[PDB]
């Protein structure tokens, strides 16, 4: 259990860090004023997993 | 101010902050 | 004078978004975190 928590936590943070550089993430943020709920959904999914 | 400066020529806007609530 | 010149500002804004995006996210998380805590003394005292 202890190691699994670290594994999941490291993966999600790395996914998020690299997701903010691709065009798709900032093209929408360019088009609208909000993130669109990516972080809220991403956080909720991570906890459930 | 940055957005206003670019408003004259280019349309690439930035992300503002308002109504945090 | 009409194509390359404006592109310089266009790329500048594209290179500014990656950091302006993080500052907004960081402040909102901290700001909304504090609002969760109560404000009245009566509610705060009961929590203790």
């Amino acid at each position: 259990i202890e190691a699994i928590h670290e594994l999941v936590k490291n993966f999600f943070q790395r996914l998020g860090d690299r997701l903010r550089k691709v065009d798709c993430y900032h093209q929408v943020y360019r088009l609208v004023g909000n993130d669109g709920g990516i972080e809220q959904l991403l956080r909720r999914a991570e906890e459930d997993i | 101010s940055i957005n206003e400066c670019l408003k004259a020529m280019q349309i690439f806007e930035q992300l503002p902050v308002i109504t945090e609530s | 004078a009409e194509e390359k010149y404006p592109e310089l500002f266009a790329t500048l804004a594209n290179d500014l978004q990656p950091l302006c995006i993080a500052l907004r996210q960081f402040y909102l998380e901290n700001y909304r975190q504090l609002d969760s805590q109560p404000r009245e003394i009566a509610a705060m005292k009961a929590q203790e």
